[PDB]
RNA sequence: GUAGGGGAGCGUUCAGUCCGCGGAGAAGCCAUACCGGAAGGAGUGGUGGAGCCGACUGAAGUGCGGAUGCCGGCAUGAGUAACGAUAAAAGAAGUGAGAAUCUUCUUCGCCGUAAGGACAAGGGUUCCUGGGGAAGGGUCGUCCGCCCAGGGAAAGUCGGGACCUAAGGUGAGGCCGAACGGCGCAGCCGAUGGACAGCAGGUCAAGAUUCCUGCACCGAUCAUGUGGAGUGAUGGAGGG
RNA sequence: CGAGCUGGAGAUACGCUUUGACUCGGGGAUGUCCGAAUGGGGAAACCCACCUCGUAAGAGGUAUCCGCAAGGAUGGGAACUCAGGGAACUGAAACAUCUCAGUACCUGAAGGAGAAGAAAGAGAAUUCGAUUCCGUUAGUAGCGGCGAGCGAACCCGGAUCAGCCCAAUCAAGCCGAAGUGGCUGGAAAGCUACACCUCAGAAGGUGAGAGUCCUGUAGGCGAACGAGAGGUCGUUGUUCGUGAAACGAUGACUGAAUCCGCGCGGACCACCGCGCAAGGCUAAAUACUCCCAGUGACCGAUAGCGCAUAGUACCGUGAGGG
């Protein structure tokens, strides 16, 4: 869970065969349709006083520029 | 028992008139246990008196102190 | 189970009233009301008399014979009488006592 | 307070024979303690307790009517006084 | 005439309508040799003791011999198998409506590293007294661990707590995780262990290292004297 | 309210009540110990403390998370609501995409409702004008191992009807009309003869069947003081299953314009047309039924709730079952 704007949740992973060719070749049959979860990262940042916290890598950018409510 | 002749009495007199009944109320229990309890009504009545007493010494506690 | 609610735990007499017994045996017979049980719907009038036996071994001598005592009724006696028979009630006001409401019908005496 | 705590005097034949030795027995509040119980007797009767032994006691009757039954739960306190014994006259019951 | 299709109807509960009946006796139940082509329907009588038939129309939880169907009652096996260790039992006396079985006396026999005695766990008043005698007791009970009432259980020193820690449990801060949550230093909980002051007797119907008699011990607060100046942690060590 | 009461209780004794008991309607005051449980511990209902006031009794305080502080949060709710997570039996007469189904279940948050809501929209008339719900369109359009099967929306009719803000009467209760004689019967309310009331012939009771005997009913009164962005990769939502797949949505990487500007219109281009995201609130119509009242071609004791009351007895270490 990334400190500025919460994250974590995710969904399913398909996997087809008979793939590629003649526009739609013959077709693409599925053999998977399972279930997955995607994640992020952490770095030390503090606003108010002392705090280490979890830092969303695509909000580690957001902070290296203009302090979006929190600071380095 | 119930009117303004009861509330008119002092603070240490209220505590005194509570325990006076309790001394009898205990003697009635000692009588009951032995088998000399010809007046069971006295027990109900004495307990009622202690209730009224305690009710009043809480009415006058809130009044004045707002 | 229910019991005497069919009315309203409300009677039409007091433990003093003189009442005539309408309906059943003891029809027309009159008497003073000596016990009024409102919820139970019971009347102890000097009317219906019974002979009750006494199951009394240890209970104050084994000499527990037969007793002369009257057995209670319901609304099978029309309350309050003056023109010699049973009546309803309609005219209330006050006597010397304002707080009290009396009762009366085609006449005006209870 | 003083007057509460001691619910009733222990009747029986053993307490009545203890009575004769200046040993008084009482049914007291189960929650009441030895110090608290000693105080109440010393006060209400005006006599010095030289010793107090006490112990809790259970219940459980029924006669008829399949009404389970139930305990009752008491506490009995027995006291010894110095040569200046006796309680009221409520000993020769 | 089987599966099956088609037709006409009988019966049950509820409903709307109409005609009624009923404590000089309704429904239900019971008996019957009467009626209808069948499902079925009526008469009479007997029981019952307060509700109900007929006709039309409407609606259904509407018709049972079966499902090793469900619930309940009762049969058969049958006065049969058994009455739960092959450690025996006998007589006398007693009690009582009643006695192989209850009490008492004298014998007999079985255990005796137990089939005796003391805890712990666990059970919960089963203990003692006085009564009882439905059911429980594999028979019978006058008796009982059953039923009713009353009583009985006593601690500064014995176990536990107000002390200690082990495994483990938890655990501010802290470390992780869709959530719920999972981990975790100190600390805290946690006896099965450490620590710590009382013995000898007496005796209720029923308690006893608890009550009582005798003579001890432990700690705490104060007092009176000795004494005359230190006392010694949340940390050190020894030691347990 | 106006004479009885002393709970069920079928039970005696003591008593209480017109200086108005009892009961009913409305407030207060006391409310042990446990439980969010909250001083600390704990094998719920028990152990063990400290601090303040105090003559002892006794009273008050001592949990963490928010914030200056006032003040808020922990926990409990039958079903209903939204959210995070999310089966399989089953269908496909086998099975694997698909179906069952985002169902069941777990978890979170909340309320009497919630949710949603004020067009970067629907959409093809340059019509519409927030949302939810109901009918309908319509088993149409479409999706689909194009199989089993799944299945919209716009228009129209209807319930209700709001848009606002920021950032630069009902419970307590009282009053209430009018039948008498004979007969059958244990008992009259039935039968019979004359009688009345009706704004009341709804209903229960009373020895049998009740307008006129009781309680009531129609009708009326009634309370001190009580409530009402775009992109690539991965995926997915809806009729959306990789299809020509647009649009929303977002885990990873990237990353713009600022009104001769941006997004949409089912790849994509131009033209024509609809609309201003990246801030927040927002009643009503809708849903459910622990509880309350009324009613019924609902049941009447193997029925009806499991119970004419019991979640008891009994069973189980427990969940649970009964
Ligand atoms: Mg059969
Ligand atoms: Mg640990
Ligand atoms: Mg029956
Ligand atoms: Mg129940």
């Amino acid at each position: 869970t990334g400190k500025k704007n919460l994250v974590v949740n995710s969904v399913i992973r398909r996997g087809k065969a008979r793939a590629d060719g003649g526009v739609g070749r013959k077709t693409t049959g599925i053999t998977k349709r399972v279930q997955r979860a995607n994640l992020h990262k952490k770095a030390i940042r503090e606003n108010g006083q002392v705090k280490t916290v979890w830092l969303s890598a695509n909000a580690l950018r957001t902070l290296s520029k203009g302090p979006y409510k929190g600071i380095e | 028992m119930k009117p303004s002749e009861m509330r008119n009495l002092q603070a240490t007199d209220f505590a005194k008139e509570i325990d006076a009944r309790k001394k009898e109320l205990m003697e009635l229990r000692f009588q009951a246990a032995a088998g000399q309890l010809a007046q069971p009504h006295r027990v109900r009545q004495l307990r009622r008196e202690v209730a009224q007493l305690n009710t009043v010494k809480a009415e006058l506690a809130r009044k004045g102190e707002q | 189970p229910s019991a005497g609610s069919h009315h309203n735990d409300k009677l039409h007499f007091k433990k003093g009233d003189t009442v005539i017994v309408l309906s059943g045996k003891h029809k027309g017979q009159t008497g003073k009301v000596l016990l009024a049980l409102p919820r139970d719907q019971k009347v102890v009038v000097e009317g219906v008399n019974v002979i009750t036996k006494n199951v009394k071994p240890s209970m104050t001598n084994p000499q527990g014979g037969q007793e002369q005592r009257e057995l209670a009724l319901h609304a099978s006696k029309v309350a309050l009488v003056d023109p010699e028979t049973g009546k309803a009630t309609r005219v209330r006001k006050q006597i010397v006592d304002g707080k009290k409401v009396r009762v009366a019908v085609a006449s005006g005496k209870t | 307070s003083h007057y509460d705590i001691l619910q009733a005097p222990v009747i029986s034949e053993k307490a009545y024979s203890a009575m004769e030795r200046g040993v008084y027995s009482f049914w007291v509040s189960p929650k009441a303690t030895k110090t608290e119980i000693k105080d109440a007797i010393q006060q209400a009767f005006g006599v010095r307790v030289i010793g107090i032994s006490t112990m809790n006691v259970p219940g459980k009757r029924k006669r008829v009517g399949r009404f389970i039954g139930q305990r009752n739960d008491r506490k009995k306190a027995i006291v010894r006084l110095a040569e200046g014994q006796s309680i009221e006259a409520l000993a020769g019951q």
